[PDB]
């Protein structure tokens, strides 16, 4: 199993720098080129650079010379990308990939990608979210089924982790993308169950915000 | 740098039907060695990109042969002979003939399904929130299709435009529908001054607005 695992989300102050890591396993690290790709506002991909771990040989997209520096630790099968003097345009998701093009063969093997690392360039303070349970009254859909909710608001930065009944409840769950407004995010999730389950069986909203070490569980009481 | 132009930006196709996406380049992608380094990638919702085709028409291992690629020079096309639910996502063509490698803007493939009327739920502020001096009224509009919808909030008959936060999910892989959440936030004091809170939606599935409301009072 070829696996590329990238480091966690980063909140970075303007003008400073970060080092992102891409840990690989399952193949001979020194024999394949590792490329780094950038994605802004979803549809908006850009090729940054590539490195051949076996030799340390690198090639950069002109735009990123001076912005990105690629290195690779053979002893740990880990590739790194340092980004210097961060600015607004640097807030993006960065992917590492064992692309697979084999120059000598003029052909390709399978491409494997890391999960991506989100970088947020901001001077804003880390703020813990407030979690509110949404028991219906009108948003009960009447009989048959009922939908409950969970409102997570006033946090910074992304991400926040939301599950229902510790992940034991995933069917009929809709988690909405966070929206930033006034330097703080708001996220919400709904879960629809049968009139029979709730309130008979307890439904709990689990929320985690790594940045502020927050972890809360809100039970939806009638 | 080479500019890659993709069209259409979005395509809505029914399962079982064919789809074709175009990609045009500002310079010929034919390399001096006679090979053409044009690739096609698919980025599924919440996933990393994945390559489908390399060298214009060659399929990567494990990719269904329902997908085919063709073209040359500055003109290329990706074709899906018969669309399946798993094809939902954004497709990108990316050239590697000229340095630096450049991507097209992407084409979002949406699964066209039968209209579905929204299931709307409304929630008054939680006691916990009111304690903090804030008041948010939430409205969930779940599983509708088409994605086009307009929601307005009305308090005591008058439209409220300030303090509204909307969020939509991407198209669901399970049923091909969309969901939306609308949160209206006020101060606890103002919330306790009004009676009726209405979430009103405008959607293809109805000639009149879809309404959901509650009246706050005592007892
Ligand atoms: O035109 C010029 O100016 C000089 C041309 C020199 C370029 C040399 N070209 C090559 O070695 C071929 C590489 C083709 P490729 O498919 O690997 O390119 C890529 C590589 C990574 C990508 N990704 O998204 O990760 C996307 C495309
Ligand atoms: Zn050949
Ligand atoms: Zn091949
Ligand atoms: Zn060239
Ligand atoms: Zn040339
Ligand atoms: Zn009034
Ligand atoms: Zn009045
Ligand atoms: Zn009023």
């Amino acid at each position: 199993e070829m696996q590329l695992q990238q480091s966690g989300a980063e909140l970075l102050r303007p003008g400073t720098s970060v080092k992102l890591s891409c840990k690989t396993s399952g193949y001979i690290f020194t024999s394949y080129w590792i490329h780094w790709v950038k994605q802004r506002s979803g549809q908006g991909l850009e090729w940054i650079a590539r490195i051949y771990p076996g030799t340390g040989s690198t090639y950069y997209n002109e735009k990123f010379k001076g912005k990105a520096t690629l290195t690779a630790d053979k002893s740990s099968s880990t590739a790194y990308m340092q980004l210097s003097t961060l600015k607004s345009e640097d807030s993006a998701v960065y992917f590492c990939t064992r692309w697979g093009f084999i120059p000598v063969r003029e052909d390709y093997v399978m491409d494997y990608w890391g999960q991506g690392t989100l970088v947020t360039v901001s001077s804003a303070k880390t703020t813990a979210p407030s979690v509110y349970p949404l028991a219906p009254v009108c948003g009960d859909t009447t009989g048959s089924s009922v939908t409950l909710g969970c409102l997570v608001k006033g946090y910074f930065p992304e991400p926040v982790t939301l599950t229902w009944n510790s992940g034991s409840l995933s069917s009929g769950v809709h988690t909405f993308p966070a929206v930033l407004q006034s330097d703080l995010y708001t996220l919400s999730s709904s879960v629809t169950v049968t009139s029979s389950t709730w309130p008979s069986q307890s439904i709990t909203c689990n929320v985690a915000h790594p940045a502020s070490s927050t972890k809360v569980d809100k039970k939806i009481e009638p | 740098d080479i500019v890659m132009t993709q069209s259409p930006l979005t395509l809505s196709v029914t399962i079982g039907q064919p789809a074709s996406i175009s990609c045009k380049s500002s310079q010929s992608l034919l390399y001096s060695n006679g090979k053409t380094y044009l690739n096609w990638l698919l980025q599924r919702p919440g996933q990393s990109p994945k390559r489908l085709i390399h060298l214009v028409s060659k399929l990567d291992s494990g990719v269904p042969d329902r997908i085919t690629g063709s073209g040359s020079g500055t003109d290329f096309t990706l074709k899906i002979s018969r669309v399946e639910a798993a094809d939902l996502g954004v497709y990108y063509c990316v050239q590697g003939t000229h340095f630096p490698y450049t991507f097209g803007g992407g084409t979002k493939l949406e699964i066209l399904r039968a209209d579905a009327a929204p299931t709307v739920s409304i929630f008054p502020p939680s006691s916990e929130q009111l304690t903090s001096g804030g008041a948010s009224v939430v409205c969930f509009l779940n599983n509708f299709y088409p994605k086009d919808i307009n929601v307005k909030w009305k308090i005591d008959g008058s439209e409220r435009q300030n303090g509204v936060l909307n969020s939509w999910t991407d198209q669901d892989s399970k049923d091909s529908t969309y969901s939306m959440s609308s949160t209206l936030t006020l101060t606890k004091d103002e919330y306790e001054r009004h009676n009726s809170y209405t979430c009103e939606a405008t959607h293809k599935t109805s000639t009149s607005p879809i309404v959901k409301s509650f009246n706050r009072n005592e007892c």
